């Protein structure tokens, strides 16, 4: 990427420190990327850390010029969602064919499936969405996420 | 600076001046110095000339001391920094919280430092910490 | 799906399948399933923990104003040219009194002068309404016999 750009991922880089020592811990390296605009699965991320386990996790570090070819490789990816493909896996529990999926069954499905989130994770999602009978319209939901 | 300040500071000028023509030199400061109270030592009446790289007219004394007032900040960006910790518009940001922020969580400020910013800024003991007149404190308008 | 006619036939109501074929459409059922879902996977995430990032970026710049104040105030105070700014303004005030001392008892003399116009610019403000009561109606008196006499 231009140096632009790559001076803008060294401020942000350097405002999620926490100490002082320049250093991002590996646990905190997605929401880093995330923070630049990125979308990665969990997977995505964990492969270019090199696969550690939780408890390094919290105890490795990284510093820029070695944070900076992960932003380069998880930058161009094979593919990237849409909002043609986000809105037929809604729409399997849009139960007569609404265009509206029960505010619980959303709860459910996010937690239960794939990359796991918590309670906190779609409660903070999905609330002032649902409406008074607390059904969510997929399409707007999606369109929220994706645009931003 | 302003032009209220500049006023200020001419007077001051002419109450450090002692024996005027128009310069300062040391005995204008030792005798001055002694009058309101007690002087330094004399290595802090010969130090303190040595900041100014020319002879200490009013003119370099005003970029002495505009100079060392220009790296700071407008007291609205203080203001619309201590509110970004309130999100309720009761804008007292209480201590105990705002100790964490000076003590362990920013830049962190030493044991001798955070007694001199919470000596002349009044938390009371007993009435709480408080917002925008210790930023009129750390500026000027006040102390 | 392109499928071939001898892996189906159609009925009335229902369509025949041959053996597999059903279960390849189906694999799919797993397979189609596990992954598109599989995903939200960091939408959301993503989505959420930029949001967190920006309950301070906004933060960003004003804040840090805090400290970096905190610490010219410590050592602007300390230092030794400021040292005397300090108790020298507190004294001018005694002596910007001193200046307002001159400022207000020279106002003391306009303040009077107001009140010798005053009572004089009342007076000829009260003879200007009486001659102001007379124009009114003599005024209104002209201007309809004018318009009369224009007819």
């Amino acid at each position: 990427f231009s140096e632009e750009q790559t001076a803008e991922f060294k401020e942000a880089f350097q405002l999620f420190d926490r100490t002082g020592d320049g250093k991002i811990l590996y646990s905190q390296c997605g929401d880093v990327m995330r923070a630049l605009g990125q979308n990665p699965t969990n997977a995505e991320v964990m492969k270019v850390l090199g696969n550690p386990k939780s408890d390094e996790m919290n105890l490795k570090t990284l510093k820029f010029e070695q944070f900076l070819p992960m932003m380069q490789t998880i930058a161009k990816n094979k593919d990237q969602g849409c909002f043609e493909d986000y809105v037929e896996g809604l729409r399997v529990f849009d139960k007569e064919g609404n265009g509206t999926v029960m505010g619980a069954e959303i709860r459910h499905v996010l937690v239960t499936l794939g990359e796991k989130m918590t309670e906190e994770e779609v409660e903070q999602l999905v609330a002032g969405h649902e409406d008074s009978n607390g059904c969510i319209n997929y399409e707007e939901l999606v369109r929220m996420v994706l645009s931003g | 600076f302003d032009q209220s300040q500049i006023q200020e500071f001419k007077e001051a000028f002419n109450m450090i001046d002692q024996n005027r023509d128009g310069f300062i030199d040391k005995e204008d400061l030792h005798d001055m110095l002694a009058s309101m109270g007690k002087n330094p030592t004399d290595e802090y009446l010969e130090g303190m000339m040595s900041e100014a790289p020319g002879p200490i007219n009013f003119t370099m004394f005003l970029t002495m001391f505009g100079e060392k007032l220009n790296g700071t900040d407008p007291e609205d960006v203080i203001r619309n920094a201590f509110a970004c910790f309130d999100e309720e518009a009761s804008g007292f940001i209480h201590e105990d919280h705002l100790r964490e922020l000076l003590t362990t969580m920013g830049d962190r400020f030493t044991d001798e430092e955070v007694d001199e910013m919470y000596r002349e800024a009044p938390i009371d003991k007993k009435g709480n910490f408080n917002y925008v007149e210790f930023t009129r404190i750390l500026k000027h308008g006040a102390k | 799906l392109e499928l071939d006619p001898n892996l189906y036939r159609i009925g009335q109501s229902k369509i025949f399948f041959r053996t597999g074929v059903l279960a390849h459409l189906e694999e799919e059922r797993d397979l189609k399933i596990t992954d598109v879902i599989i995903a939200f996977q960091a939408q959301c995430r993503g989505y959420l923990a930029r949001k967190a990032f920006a309950k301070r970026q906004q933060q960003l710049t004003a804040m840090k104003v805090i400290q970096r104040n905190c610490a010219a105030y410590l050592k602007l105070r300390n230092w030794q040219w400021w040292r005397l700014f300090t108790k020298v303004k507190p004294l001018l005030q005694v002596t910007r009194q001193e200046e307002e001392m001159q400022a207000k008892d020279e106002e003391l003399q306009r303040t009077k002068e107001r009140q010798q116009k005053a009572e004089a610019e009342l007076k000829e403000l009260e003879q200007k309404h009486t001659q102001l009561c007379e124009e009114k109606n003599l005024l209104q008196e002209k201007l309809q016999a004018e318009t009369e006499l224009y007819a």
